[PDB]
RNA sequence: UAGAAGCAGCCAUCCUUUAAAGAGUGCGUAACAGCUCACCCGUCGAGGUCCGGGGCCCCGAAAAUGGACGGGGCUCAAGC
RNA sequence: GAGUCGUCUCGGGCGAGAGCCCAUAUCGACCCCGAGGCUUGCUACCUCGCUGUCGGCUCUUCCCAUCCUGGCCCUGCAGC
């Protein structure tokens, strides 16, 4: 293609929205995410990408310093499928929202889980099989009810920071629940010269100025 | 395609390996044994220089950087042959008489093969250990070279060609090198 | 049993300007070019 | 399935198809053919078409969930243009076209079920599906 | 057509939306489902893949007392 | 016999076409290019102060484009 022609087209394109936000929309397909990117589109935004567009700051810093500057996104922020989402929303519904979708998420064996893997009781509500011996094998109580295999009672088998290995992994597959738990990852948010991250987002200023 | 024209590479070893040079020959010698080979190319000076090994010609050929980059990956497949072994799995796997597959001596031994009151032999290396778990067996040793030839040995030698390929399938097969061999 | 005898013995290319079995990422024997070669295994395949 | 018991087709314009339903049968709410009454009217336009639906045996607590087929934008142009075939022969004869009006109509109910953001977006959509018929 | 639901086959092959999508490349299913590619972004952080002339060298290349480059022998040449 | 290679023998390349479908499991036209000296013929070189014919018999050498035995690959190879 050519440099600067596709800066300036997102140069322009972040000027018109209040809220740009840089978000990672690498861990998530694709039928989930579909139908809350279309969901955006109804209410005002959009998504976007190219390859070295979410680099070149330094022309969107000229164009101002209200929208994508180099000003507190000091560092040019280009990660592995990373997204830019521009919006009304306001970085607190913005936030919230994002918040409560993110699910479900992937399966990639071998990864460090962000956040616990469970197992529930209940019924699988799938009939007699090799998956009986897989869970007795990790010490998970089972019986068969409802000529269906069932779980006796549930246990949490990793923390956080802990990797899902492949056999964990498998055994979640099969029961049909993700082992990771991973969406999208705002990286960070920037509305009218300040940039809003999860830390700034969750706090509020008033409620100290309110007590003291 | 690849712009060399020195044409000089440097093949990165840790503190954890240390490489002495004697000619054109090579030495790799870590905590696990010490493997020796020779690069038998002519017109190349293979030389350690400094922490780096470096494999180089001053008159470029396409020819010549095919082989360097060749000699390159040999040195690194030692390296990691010299920290840690290689692991090779292969399944004994059979159409109807139970086969049994043990090793005795520096040959491996495969009696029970369709009923057969004879044996099939596959050779194994020193440098490579076989054990034989169950009906699992497991190719395991030093280089992945002598691994990669000692588990395919045994293949070949229980290799279904003598009748139909879909229907004796009896014998024991690679179900692991790295992956899954082989398909089209 | 099945998918791992058929793989090692059978999972390759033949090229019908050899009549041999040759690696199945070749087009050729070791040479012969092309002609216009198709597998091996027909009917059932 | 493969006889076809998750798997199940039910009519746009007539009930209990023999084939998915016969084999699949138990007493799901008290027939598998119950959910199949409640679908055929809903889906129902001029076409009698094959609308894919899903049920899942289970006898056990008489357990199901189930999905609504959504009349198709394919099963709705029929009703519009009058033609329960887009050709008689596969792509020999008309497939019809439609008045401005009529596209609207369709998209306006569609809108849920399609990936849209606008209704012109939808109507556009609609359209595309009847000219390429056979 | 029971099913043809990308995938017995025939013809069309259109429209919205984007890490990404072809009325679908192959597997698979009785037909679906399911597995997967082209594709893309991004990491590896480079010069990348091509195609087209020419010179040479290889393949194509099977014969009857031991016959071949005059003979021996010769491969950084004693070759072109 | 030499020369010669139309004729003969044999090979290679291209792949129309049938094999239910799928050119190559198998079979393979049109056309084009070589090899051999084993059929036929052409040559008038060699002999008319003779180089006696064919077939069989007996006795032996050599060659492979190999009928069998050995070792191998495919298949529209279930086994046989």
């Amino acid at each position: 293609e050519w440099k600067k022609k596709e800066v300036e087209e997102l140069a322009n394109l972040i000027k018109s929205y209040p809220v740009v936000a840089l978000v990672d929309v690498s861990s998530m397909p694709a039928y989930p995410l579909s139908q809350m990117r279309r969901l955006i589109r109804e209410n005002n935004g959009l998504l976007r990408v190219s390859r070295n567009t979410l680099i070149e700051l330094a022309i969107k810093k000229v164009a101002q310093e209200l929208g994508k500057p180099e000003l507190e996104k000091l560092i040019n922020y280009i990660e592995g499928g990373a997204g830019i989402l521009v919006t009304t929303m306001n970085p607190f519904k913005l936030y919230k929202f994002l918040q409560q979708n993110r699910q479900p998420a992937p399966a990639k064996p071998g990864a460090k889980v962000p956040k616990d893997v469970v197992i529930p009781a209940g019924p699988t509500s799938l009939a007699p099989g090799p998956i009986v011996g897989q869970m007795q094998a990790m010490g998970i109580p089972a019986r068969i009810e409802r000529g269906k295999v069932t779980i006796q009672k549930d246990t949490v088998v990793l923390k956080a920071g802990e990797e899902i290995t492949p056999e964990l992994a498998n055994i979640l597959n099969a029961l049909g629940i993700q082992p990771l738990e991973v969406g999208l990852d705002l990286l960070a948010v920037y509305e009218d010269g300040i940039i809003y991250t999860p830390d700034v987002l969750a706090i509020d200023e008033s409620e100290y100025i309110n007590m003291l | 395609m690849p712009v060399d024209a020195w044409i000089r590479e440097e093949v990165e070893i840790p503190e954890g390996v240390e490489v002495t040079v004697e000619g054109y020959k090579v030495k790799v010698k870590g905590p696990k044994g010490e493997l020796e080979r020779e690069f038998f190319w002519p017109g190349i000076q293979i030389f350690t220089e400094d922490g780096n090994v470096v494999i180089y010609k001053d008159f470029p050929r396409r020819k010549d950087v095919a082989i360097a980059r060749t000699f390159a990956a040999h040195i690194r497949n030692m390296i990691k042959g010299v920290t840690e072994g290689f692991t090779y799995k292969l399944k004994v796997v059979y159409s109807h008489f139970p086969i049994s597959v043990k090793v005795q001596g520096d040959e491996v031994i495969i009696e029970n093969f369709l009923g057969e009151k004879a044996p099939r032999k596959a050779k194994i290396l020193p440098g490579v250990t076989v054990k034989v778990r169950g009906q699992e067996i497991i190719v395991e040793g030093i280089d992945k070279e002598a691994v990669g030839q000692t588990a395919a040995n045994i293949e070949q030698a229980t290799r279904i060609t003598k009748w139909d390929r879909r229907i004796f399938q009896d014998g024991i097969y690679i179900v692991e090198k790295a992956g899954k061999p082989i398909t089209f | 049993r099945f998918p791992e005898a058929e793989a090692r013995i059978f999972k390759k290319y033949v090229c019908l300007r050899c009549g041999a079995t040759n690696p199945w990422g070749a087009k050729k024997c070791r040479k012969c070019g092309y002609k216009r070669l198709r597998p091996k295994a027909k009917e059932p395949r | 399935m493969p006889k076809q018991v998750v798997e199940v087709l039910v009519e746009g314009g007539k009930a209990t198809p023999g084939p998915p339903l016969g084999p699949a049968i138990g007493p799901l709410g008290l027939n598998v053919k119950q959910v199949v009454d409640k679908i055929n009217e809903a889906t129902k336009d001029f076409a009698g078409m094959q609308v894919p639906v899903k049920i899942i045996v289970d006898p056990v607590t008489k357990q199901f969930e189930i999905e609504v087929g959504v009349p198709p934008t394919s099963q709705l142009i029929k009703k519009e243009l009058g033609l329960e075939k887009g050709s008689g022969e596969p792509k020999h004869n008309i497939v019809g076209n439609l008045t401005m009006e009529q596209v609207i109509k369709i998209a306006k109910m569609k809108k849920d079920q399609m990936l849209a953001l606008t209704l012109k977006a939808a109507a556009k959509e609609v359209i595309g599906t009847a000219l390429s018929m056979g």
